[PDB]
């Protein structure tokens, strides 16, 4: 058993991208990967997603690659590629709409798509059991440390408010509609 | 500081 692409290429895509962001300084990534932050950047369609690709600390990285590549993993065996495709996209520009809309346009990172994920996988369990696919109890605890530690701003760090929020209710309307 | 996601 293994990750299959998507998982995968999300992981490399993260990783380069951190890479580049030791070499070149955070602030040139963030101006060629950033939500447009100037009207002459709206048609840079990238942008829009991009923002998930980066990370600005080795423990900011870990975390969010651990939980993409458990939840992420999950998703893409259960109900294949293209459904991990599906919600990726549609939490990266969701989160970031939000994010941008609260505190502008710098900022960054996969934790919006991790907050779909947890969303997404707990209520599709609990409302669509033949499925295949659920959070398993202990897990539930800890995404529920999580996310808890959003609300509250437990980690030490200057928090994407908007995008937790706006991910995780998308992670839940998607399984809500999926469970039809 | 830039806000983590």
């Amino acid at each position: 058993e293994r990750a299959g692409p998507v998982t995968w290429v999300m992981m490399i895509a993260c990783v380069v991208v951190f890479i580049a962001m030791q070499i070149l300084g955070d602030q040139e990534v963030m101006l060629w990967l950033a939500w447009p932050f100037d009207p002459t950047l709206k048609f840079e369609f990238w942008r829009y997603f991009t923002h998930a690709l980066m990370h600005f600390s080795l423990m900011h990285i870990l975390f969010n690659l651990l939980w993409w590549w458990y939840l992420g993993g999950a998703v893409e065996k259960r109900l294949g590629s293209g459904k991990l495709i599906v919600i990726t996209l549609i939490s990266a520009l969701l989160s970031g709409y939000v994010q941008q809309k609260f505190s502008g346009p710098w900022f960054g990172g996969l934790s919006g798509v991790v907050y779909a994920l947890m969303g997404y996988v707990w209520l599709r369990g609990e409302r669509d059991p033949q499925s295949g696919i659920y959070l398993q109890r202990g897990l539930i605890i800890f995404a529920l440390i999580w996310i808890v530690a959003g609300w509250f701003d437990l980690f030490g760090m200057s928090m994407a408010n908007g995008a937790h929020i706006a991910g995780l209710a998308v992670g839940l309307a998607m399984a809500f509609v999926d469970s039809l | 500081r830039v806000r983590h996601a």
